[PDB]
RNA sequence: UAAGGUGAUAUGAACCGUUAUAACCGGCGAUUUCCGAAUGGGGAAACCCAGUGUGUUUCGACACACUAUCAUUAACUGAAUCCAUAGGUUAAUGAGGCGAACCGGGGGAACUGAAACAUCUAAGUACCCCGAGGAAAAGAAAUCAACCGAGAUUCCCCCAG
RNA sequence: AGGGUGACAGCCCCGUACACAAAAAUGCACAUGCUGUGAGCUCGAUGAGUAGGGCGGGACACGUGGUAUCCUGUCUGAAUA
RNA sequence: UUUUGUAUAAUGGGUCAGCGACUUAUAUUCUGUAGCAAGGUUAACCGAAUAGGGGAGCCGAAGGGAAACCGAGUCUUAACUGGGCGUUAAGUUGCAGGGUAUAGACCCGAAACCCGGUGAUCUAGCCAUGGGCAGGUUGAAGGUUGGGUAACACUAACUGGAGGACCGAACCGACUAAUGUUGAAAAAUUAGCGGAUGACUUGUGGCUGGGGGUGAAAGGCCAAUCAAACCGGGAGAUAGCU
RNA sequence: GUUUAUUAAAAACACAGCACUGUGCAAACACGAAAGUGGACGUAUACGGUGUGACGCCUGCCCGGUGCCGGAAGGUUAAUU
RNA sequence: UGAGCCUUGAUGGAAGUGUGGACGCCAGUCUGCAUGGCUUUAAUGUUUGAUGUUCUAACGUUGACCCGUAAUCCGGGUUGCGGACAGUGUCUGGUGGGUAGUUUGACUGGGGCGGUCU
RNA sequence: GCUUGACUGCGAGCGUGACGGCGCGAGCAGGUGCGAAAGCAGGUCAUAGUGAUCCGGUGGUUCUGAAUGGAAGGGCCAUC
């Protein structure tokens, strides 16, 4: 007696795993209840892709569309002024909510959500690193440059 | 009437012949306990005079699978 | 088919006939009370009581028809419980019981013999029970053979006391 | 052949071989009509709580015997051309 | 007939007439007889059915050895001796008879064993529902009044009416004797006798079924039957006995 | 009171009383393969089984044997593995 | 708590200074814990065997309700109770005149007793 | 004193039994012992000291062995 988890279950828990277990457990519990199903190889040899289209088929290829990785590269340069004066210095500061809407008349848009800084650049003006990175994995490049009014 | 109901093993004839041979005509009854199945699918609790071993075929051959016939030869069910 | 006939102990009576159904022989139908599976209910068999329709009618009471049970199916209903089943109703179709032997199957003696008696025999016999047909069962190799091959089953004669 | 007729009859009678005979009803063969049935052509698929096994019994001529094979009440339980 | 032995006072027979017991089948061995002969002969089956065909197969012509094997020899043995069994034996198939085997096996006969049914209108318990008990006797408990007591106890008279209580018909039963004993009768008659409001007695119907019932228990009763009913089967049980 | 219907009515059986013992209720137990039922529509002041046999005075010693009750620590030990 | 697997020790970061355990043939030395110039044998992961607890979800319920149903049976549902116990099937040790089939010799100056069977 | 003849295979022919059996046995073959040698020895002076068959157990053997080679088992010989 195999069947596959559908839950909880204690020491054999997966909410979807075959493991062996006894008759008195099944027909008496684990299943009148719904907590697991047999296996009738109907739902194992011949659910195994059903029960792998996460990895075999997403995690390993998944385009669905985390293309927003190396995706900026050549675009209008990534030149995001920040208000420059006073004896060579700056006005405000430049971060996340502009380099995202930055593309706003460009049709296309990216979340400033999705970047990589280790710290915040003080006043300066050098290109940033608001790296847009569209999935953790597969990550990106974004510059600044703090141009003047 | 002491029937299987799932394999329609019925009580057989024997003897005990005890030491040096001696007839003694007894009788092999089945084992059989009347269950509770959960058709699960028909949502019902059908209960069948089921006898061991007779239970593991409704556990591997399949409930309804069994059910289906057993309805088909027109027993009770 | 025919000159004779109305069965017998049975005459008599009273009648039918003699070309062409008078009688009589066969085919087919009609009627076919009551009991009896007996089936509307009940019951000591051949009897007692009822319902729903129908009928006569100067339309009462009483005659007649259908009303068992189970099962398969269809339709309508329909509990605990929303559903849903269970259950109920109806309709149709089938079953029911009787049988001589042979047949398949479920159960299965003892006397007896062994010069006693338990193994063993009697014997899977007697008997009991269910089921089927004019036959039943059996039957197209997970068979035998023995290095050649045979080729489903069934009955007969050998092998062989 | 046989039977009867007042004793034992081939030719007295009934029969006897032989020859025919059916409105209808049906057993059976064929012959076909209606419904149901499904032919053959390629590509397939080839019978799992089963076969075996432990326990107890039973059938095999065969009294477990060194005893195959078959059926199983009880527990198990595989390969898969 | 049975016996050592029977007139036997041992058995059986009243008599008559009719019936009444060594058969039948298959197999095996002989004897006789017929056929053929180192060969004899078919089975089922076919069938212009007692023919004819069929020789499947059976017996015999070779035997010894536990066999392998050998063979007029072969075993035993290490033994090329002796000794055992063989070789100079005609068989075979019908038909009739004698004998055996398996069958009921000459015939009649148990007491019993097993299987399935039928019986509680008799009887034994019980269940339900109805009926019966002339007369006569005894006099318990409880109560009422007097007494009495501190009140209770206690006491007397009356009252009251109990009881597997008493005497005794019906009724139920059955201790004694006589008669009956081919009875009036397959258990009674007659003269006495026991209980008779009780574990009483009785009508009606019902329930217990055989290795089972029921039993105030005797092995008693379960239809004139009981240490296992009756009827029908197994069944022609078996019978070294008569 | 009962009893051998048909040879024994008794000193036999039965009885009320006695003791022992079992039974917690789905009771013990009995009929029945089972369902079910009697026990009992009762519940230990109850029911069953055994023996004794009103009542009165009593009922001694024996637990080695058999049975039964309690212990089971250890020895021997079934199927099974 | 046995047995197992073998997963980890012991033979076969900086000195000192101390804190519990080890069998020793001891005059021991080890072994860890802080502070500080492959066998031979035990623990965690693990598997299985034992006993014992607790649970529910089989299983029981001759508790209480609801419907079938103007039913005491029965079935389904609800709830409580008990609960892997009880119970049953197969196997198995014990017990077992309750029941059943049988046995329980012969000679013998009758039988038995005694004695005797070569 | 020296030894293992209480040997192995057979056996003319006898005795005694209903039979199953049982006893006597000269001599033949192979190999032993003892004696110088003839020769004696196949258990004891002799007659009691005993169990059939079956079912099996142990050793031996190309006897057999169910398609073949094996094996189990079976036979033979010894033996309980
Ligand atoms: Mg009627
Ligand atoms: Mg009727
Ligand atoms: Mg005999
Ligand atoms: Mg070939
Ligand atoms: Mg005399
Ligand atoms: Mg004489
Ligand atoms: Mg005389
Ligand atoms: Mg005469
Ligand atoms: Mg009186
Ligand atoms: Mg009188
Ligand atoms: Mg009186
Ligand atoms: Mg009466
Ligand atoms: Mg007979
Ligand atoms: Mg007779
Ligand atoms: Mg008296
Ligand atoms: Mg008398
Ligand atoms: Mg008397
Ligand atoms: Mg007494
Ligand atoms: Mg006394
Ligand atoms: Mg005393
Ligand atoms: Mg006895
Ligand atoms: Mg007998
Ligand atoms: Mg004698
Ligand atoms: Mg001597």
């Amino acid at each position: 007696m195999q069947v596959i988890l559908l839950d909880k279950v204690a020491n054999l828990g997966s909410l979807g795993d075959q493991v062996n277990v006894k008759a008195g457990y099944a027909r008496n519990f684990l299943v009148p209840q719904g907590k697991a199903v047999p296996a009738t190889k109907k739902n194992i040899e011949f659910f195994e892709a059903r029960r792998a289209e996460l990895e075999a088929k997403l995690a390993e290829v998944l385009a669905a569309a985390n293309a927003r990785a190396e995706k900026i590269n050549a675009l209008e340069t990534v030149t995001i002024a920040s208000k420059a004066g006073d004896e060579g210095k700056l006005f405000g500061s430049i971060g996340t909510r502009d380099i995202a809407d930055a593309v706003t008349a460009a049709g296309v848009e990216v979340a400033k959500s999705e970047v990589r800084l280790p710290n915040g650049v003080l006043r300066t003006t050098g290109e940033h690193e608001v790296s847009f990175q569209v999935h953790s994995e597969v990550f990106a490049k974004v510059i600044v440059n703090v141009v003047a009014e | 009437s002491r029937v299987c109901q799932v394999t329609g093993k019925r009580p057989v004839t024997g003897n005990n012949r005890s030491h040096a041979l001696n007839a003694t005509k007894r009788r092999f009854l089945p084992n059989l306990h009347s269950h509770r199945f959960w058709v699960e699918s028909e949502k019902r609790f059908v209960t069948l005079r089921v006898s061991a071993k007779g239970m593991r075929v409704i556990d591997k051959k399949g409930i309804d699978t069994v059910l289906a016939e057993l309805r088909a030869r027109g027993e009770k069910y």
